[PDB]
């Protein structure tokens, strides 16, 4: 899937103003394809805009894009000290490989899931992760590892679809492998050969509604909901 | 039987591009893992970018066929906005003997098998020479694979637990 | 008798009583009736069996 | 003289006779007088005359 | 329009319901995308609503 380039990946701008984010690809690319997070260092991420327009849940009003094609925009009608946080640009490949504009910094002038394992290995090494749901149906969903360098551009590690349909990238593949429970509820990556690259903070995250099951439960096709996350570090 | 298989009447690759296809159920599974019908195929928008179709085969085999398809009845609008982009729900399947039309709604239903939606199934022969078209605004289950056969005659079927 | 390469049963709704409490009459009625006219003929032809065993000593 | 129409539907000239939980079999004439008061259409009279047939 | 029948005979009657190949046609003609029939008797009644279909 094709190569991001989010404008600017870092601003300073005063309170009472907008704010103009124009993230935008190689190829062009259809429109209900993206969606808009934001991130405080410290707070996993949060959903704000999806589809280059439409707004999520638990809102104000203020965050709002437009864009087309090529270039996906996501504005801000106002600015203030409370939204002191990296946003980005995450995009549902046909391929079907999510990938990631690299954060973008306002800085402001004057149910659930739970991961489990993080932390060390030697380089070279081997150490898996397991994650667990709680309060759903973990049947239904289309699930994603994402990766997370401090302060970084993210990057998409893996995914899968329910059906079993895998997706990696190239440099990733082989070195992890995952597999997922229902009747358990819960979710598994083995991996091997770790170098510094895998250095990071990574998340379990509950993607997208297949087809069809009984709910009050719509979809887009942004994610779902994230979880906590967890460090991963090599060293010797 | 006389004679029954089963062939790719359009193959899920390079039949529909211009709809994303890959969806699937999780009450449709196979060991504990979501699946579909092999036979069969979702259709939804290019992230939600559904055009309408017109679809159509006639035989070249010189065997008689055997056609299956569905007819999508949501249990709630917001799957049938977000995929399909109508409240309009309009599809013809037509033939030279047969043919009809499907215009359903949003038929709230209970929980069977944790499933209040619903897609009625929908079927025919066809012979050989005689044509199928497919029109539609989508709420659809498309065909993958379709049976080839000839007849049979007297042999039948049975319900045992010998 | 010829007996057909046979397939016997069927199977229907409850929006085809008709039809089913019909198939019912209808295979219900040649089971008695191949019933009835075979059960006379085994009691027939061995009475005639027995004449006929009859009339060969006499 | 009822027809069956008005015997289940409930004309008040109809005896409903809720008693009658079950019996051994139905009587009718060959021409019932009373059919809908109101005319209107009524689908499958044979079905459910079998399905009333006991 | 309407018909009963005077004779006191039985009768047999017969129509149709008309489906273009395009739509130049249906437009040329009628006037009307729309389709909308109503063939109408006591027993039997039926309307009808058809589109092109090549
Ligand atoms: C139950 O069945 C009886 C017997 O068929 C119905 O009574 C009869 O209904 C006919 C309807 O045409 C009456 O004829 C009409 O009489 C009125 C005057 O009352 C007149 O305006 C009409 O032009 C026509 O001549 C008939 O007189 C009447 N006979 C008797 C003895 O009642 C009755 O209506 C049926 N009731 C129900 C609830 O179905
Ligand atoms: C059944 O229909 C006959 C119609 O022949 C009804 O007969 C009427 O009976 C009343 C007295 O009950 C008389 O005043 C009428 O003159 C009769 N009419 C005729 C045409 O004979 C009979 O009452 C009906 N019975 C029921 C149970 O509906
Ligand atoms: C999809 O739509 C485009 C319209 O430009 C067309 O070129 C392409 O052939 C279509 N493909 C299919 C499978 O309908
Ligand atoms: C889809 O249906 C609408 C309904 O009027 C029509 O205007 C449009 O041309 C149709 N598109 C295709 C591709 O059939």
């Amino acid at each position: 899937e094709i190569v991001l380039t989010q404008s600017p990946g870092t601003l300073s701008l005063s309170p009472g103003e907008r704010a103009t984010l124009s993230c935008r690809a190689s190829q062009s690319i259809s429109g209900y394809y993206l969606t808009w997070y934001q991130q405080k260092p410290g707070q996993a991420p949060r959903l704000l805009i999806y589809g280059a327009s439409s707004r999520a849940t638990g809102i104000p009003d203020r965050f709002s894009g437009s864009g087309s094609g090529t270039d996906f925009t996501l504005t801000i009608s106002r600015l203030e000290p409370e939204d002191f946080a990296v946003y980005y640009c995450q995009q549902y490949g046909i391929s079907p490989v999510i990938t990631f504009g690299g954060g973008t910094n306002v800085e402001i002038k004057g149910v659930q899931l739970v991961e489990s394992g993080g932390g060390l290995v030697q380089p070279g090494g081997s150490l898996r992760l397991s994650c667990a749901a709680s309060g759903f149906t973990f049947n239904i969903y289309d699930m994603h590892w994402v990766r997370q360098a401090p302060g970084k551009g993210l990057e998409w590690v893996s995914g899968l679809t329910t059906g079993g349909d895998t997706s990696y990238s190239g440099s990733v593949r082989g070195r992890f492998s995952i597999s997922r429970e229902n009747a358990k509820n819960s979710l598994y990556l083995q991996m091997n050969n770790l170098r510094a690259g895998d250095t990071a903070a990574y998340f379990c995250v509950r993607g997208v509604r297949e087809v069809g099951a009984t709910g009050g439960d719509p979809f887009y096709y942004a994610m779902a909901v994230w979880g906590q996350g967890t460090t991963v570090t090599v060293s010797s | 039987v006389s004679s029954f298989e089963r062939f790719e009447i359009f193959p899920k690759e390079s039949s529909w591009p211009n709809h994303t296809t890959t969806g699937v159920s999780a009450s449709c599974s196979h060991n504990g893992e979501s699946s579909f019908y092999k036979n069969l195929l979702w259709l939804t928008g290019k992230n939600g970018l559904y055009p309408n179709l017109s679809k159509s085969y006639a035989n070249n085999k010189e065997k008689e066929v055997l056609v299956l398809w569905g007819v999508h009845h949501p249990p709630n609008i917001g799957d049938q906005r977000a995929l399909y982009h109508t409240e309009n729900a309009y599809v013809s399947v037509v033939s030279s003997h047969y043919s009809r039309k499907f215009t359903p709604e949003i038929a709230k239903r209970p929980k069977v098998r944790d499933r209040e939606g619903r897609i009625n199934y929908y079927w025919t022969l066809l012979e050989p020479g005689d044509t199928i078209i497919f029109e539609a605004n989508g709420n659809l289950i498309a065909p993958r694979y379709a049976f080839a056969l000839s007849r049979g005659f007297g042999s039948g079927i049975i319900n045992s637990n010998a | 008798m010829n007996t057909q390469f046979t397939a016997v049963g069927k199977e229907f709704n409850k929006l085809e009583r008709r039809m089913e409490n019909l198939n019912k009459k209808v295979d219900d009625g040649f089971i008695d009736i191949w019933t009835y006219n075979a059960e006379l003929l085994v009691l027939l032809e061995n009475e005639r069996t027995l004449d006929f065993h009859d009339s060969n000593v006499k | 003289n009822c027809s069956v129409a008005g015997w289940i539907l409930g004309n008040p000239e109809c005896e409903l006779l809720i008693s009658r939980e079950s019996w051994s079999y139905i009587v009718e004439k060959p021409n019932p007088e009373n059919g809908t008061c109101y005319p209107g259409h009524f689908a499958d009279y044979e079905e459910l005359r079998e399905q009333l047939s006991s």
